[PDB]
């Protein structure tokens, strides 16, 4: 369908992000961001979404990269579906850490290690 | 206590850099087997083991007398080399 | 040195239940999925992930300073609590 | 063939240890050993081994269990093919461990961890 085409940009932003292109693979999980928000499909806007976190990290925009690792958070609350979420409150904690405030890093952290058991 | 949150970080890298690098080997021993539940599952599983091993020690590198969690952080330090 | 051994046994014991259980559930998540390769392959990310795991504190459980040695023990005790 | 038994002897077994019954799981392995055997499947009878060494642990016979679990290493050189093999080490240092022979026990874990980052 089109659906075709956000597999497609899903996988080939992850191939981008493992070869040392974050710049490339940015520009892909943006397309997928697009077409998943379009198709109305929130579990791959929340894959959509790390992509564009992953390769924002990668590329030292720690700032910009809690933007988006956020909306996996932020969908996941619209939607009642939890999958990401771990992943998404330690790459926050990960890049407060980068930006130097400890402080809410550790309470992202916190709230990462008490759902490390849960599944 | 802020000292531990960088070892945190770096732990966590340390484990997926492991993670990442067997499920991609398991996955290219799967061949045409991978579909969309398979590949969920060992996903799944790549990180059930992960996270389950994380969490004693980064449970301990948090919030108990902060001499112990500095030992922890130390121990940590020299059996995963962190600190290179 | 001797004392960490015991140490060393429990802490094998304590991966082994968790890559069991994960392994598992993995299996029963892929249904009919399961073959002879495929299943092999789960098996030895399941491993694979726990003996690179362990590898770092177990290597430094045995053979630098005694003092340490016993003190990467004490954390791994308390980290996991392997003394019950 | 009959090979058809010996998987069934195996799984079987890996039942019974999986519910607290080792001496029952201890004659199904017994068999898958001999199947194995003679059918010539050193790989089979590699697991058939283990089975056997796990069975007798967990009746707490750790010296019998060391004679099941050294099969794995002798099966092993004669064929030299490696699986299980780092498995067997850790499990007789296990039982030398529980047998009070430390010093023996950390001979066989240093050879266990020396493999424990190769595939």
């Amino acid at each position: 369908p089109k659906k075709q085409e956000l597999i497609s940009k899903l996988k080939t932003g992850k191939t981008f992000l493992r070869n040392q292109e974050p710049e490339k693979a940015y520009t892909e999980f943006k397309i997928a961001l697009e077409l998943a928000q379009s198709l109305k499909d929130p579990t791959e806007e929340k894959k959509a979404a790390r992509g564009l976190g992953a390769s924002l990290q990668r590329q030292g925009k720690y700032r910009e990269a809690i933007q988006y690792h956020s909306m996996v958070l932020a969908i996941s609350k619209r939607e009642s579906e939890d999958s990401g979420i771990t992943e998404a409150y330690g790459a926050i904690a990960d890049c407060y850490t980068e930006l130097g405030d400890l402080e809410k890093a550790g309470k992202f952290y916190d709230t990462y290690i008490a759902r490390l058991e849960t599944d | 206590m802020l000292e531990t949150v960088p070892t945190i970080k770096k732990l966590r890298a340390y484990a997926e850099r492991i993670r990442v690098a067997e499920l991609e080997k398991c996955m290219s021993k799967m061949g045409d087997d991978i579909n969309k539940k398979t590949t969920r599952a060992v996903d799944d599983l790549s990180r059930g083991i992960v996270n389950r091993f994380l969490h004693g020690p980064m449970q301990h590198l948090r919030c108990r007398t902060l001499s112990e969690t500095l030992e922890n952080m130390h121990a940590l330090n020299r059996m995963y080399g962190l600190e290179k």
